[PDB]
């Protein structure tokens, strides 16, 4: 299922920002 | 009446603007609790204020470290916004001050915790839940907006939740304050824009794309848009191709195709009737705009709360001392902190 590709990805923590 | 408001909101946010505050404070005047966030250049702390007893969350810049990260301007622009703003969504900065090593500010404690931490463990919000929220984050923008505001951070891990279960928005670190167009590569994945990914030269339609990330997000219990890596998100994102959750409304199907729509001049809050497009739109007919503004309605979830100074709904981090310097760091370079 989606929920579990989800779980896959491994970005169900905090995410961070990018910068320059 | 809203456009009085306003122009009234306007007027007094560029006299605060250019005429603002410095070292209303000092940092033995409280004590330090706990940590409540970390960041590559500082943390946010619980402190209790001595003299009164009263707490607020204290972020600590360190000075060297913002240099060595590129982040100067940043710094003083979030601080320069946060005196400057008065909305009830946005968070009330009481005192600024800084040190030979550090810069501190001191917000109010926001008790409720991230948005995020709640949404991974209930899963996701009921659609009108979502839309409480949703609510709360459309006239905000709204207020930015008219100030020329751009926020350009919107998740639910910078979105707290206050003692009414209303939300705080915190965070002004890549805010800015333009008319016309902008050109930076900033924000997190999931929720940039395809204007922002294509390097095109974008504008304030990037907020209301990052909304309906959030309104799915909110929705379904995860993003529209995820992979392993940053670059195969951005392939998605592009080709503007959302799948919705069988439980999903068709109302909500129906905004979410608004504002998740790539190109820029048919997306919903950049057409000619502005917010005015996302405010009537059927998924939010029952929705009580003025009712919201003054926090009248009962929110449908309200975090738990032991007493003043309760840091239950956040996570623990790593305890550090406060590293006061006798010699003066990167004085010039904060002269207007
Ligand atoms: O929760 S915080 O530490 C926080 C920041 C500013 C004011 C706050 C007030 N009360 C609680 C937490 C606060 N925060 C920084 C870490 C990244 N997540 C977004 C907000």
């Amino acid at each position: 299922t989606t929920y579990a590709d989800f779980i896959a990805s491994g970005r169900t923590g905090r995410r961070n920002a990018i910068h320059d | 009446s809203v456009k009085e408001f306003l122009a009234k909101a306007k007027e007094d946010f560029l006299k605060k603007w250019e005429n603002p505050a410095q070292n209303t404070a000092h940092l033995d005047q409280f004590e330090r609790i706990k940590t409540l966030g970390t960041g590559s250049f500082g943390r946010v702390m619980l402190v209790k204020h001595m003299e009164t007893g009263n707490h607020y969350a204290m972020k600590i810049l360190d000075k060297q470290k913002v240099v060595k990260l590129k982040q100067i301007e940043h710094t003083l622009n979030e601080k320069r916004i946060l005196q400057a703003v008065n909305f009830p969504f946005l968070v009330k900065l009481e005192f600024s001050f800084k040190d030979n090593s550090n810069l501190y500010m001191v917000m109010e404690y926001v008790p409720g915790g991230e948005m995020f931490s709640h949404l991974r463990r209930i899963g996701r919000f009921s659609e009108p839940h979502a839309r409480f929220y949703a609510a709360q984050i459309v006239l905000t923008f709204e207020y930015l907006h008219s100030l020329d505001l751009i926020y350009r951070d919107l998740k639910p891990e910078n979105l707290l939740i206050d003692q009414q279960g209303y939300i705080q928005v915190t965070d002004f670190g890549f805010a800015k304050r333009v008319k016309g167009r902008t050109w930076t590569l900033c924000g997190t994945p999931e929720y940039l824009a395809p204007e922002i990914i294509l390097s095109k030269g974008y504008n304030k339609a990037v907020d209301w794309w990052a909304l309906g990330v959030l309104i799915y997000e909110m929705a379904a219990g995860y993003p529209p848009f995820f992979a392993d890596q940053p670059i195969q998100i951005y392939e998605k994102i592009v080709s503007g191709k959302v799948r919705f959750p069988s439980h999903f409304s068709s109302d909500l199907k129906d905004l979410l195709r608004n504002l998740l729509q790539v190109d820029l001049t048919k997306r919903f809050g950049n057409l000619k009737n502005g917010v005015n497009d996302i405010k009537n739109h059927k998924w939010f007919a029952t929705t009580d705009w003025i009712a919201i503004y003054q926090r009248k309605v009962e929110a449908p979830f309200i975090p738990k709360f032991k007493g003043p100074g309760d840091t239950s709904n956040f996570d623990d981090y790593e305890e550090e001392e406060i590293r006061v310097s006798i010699n003066e760091k990167c004085g010039k370079e904060f002269s207007e902190f």
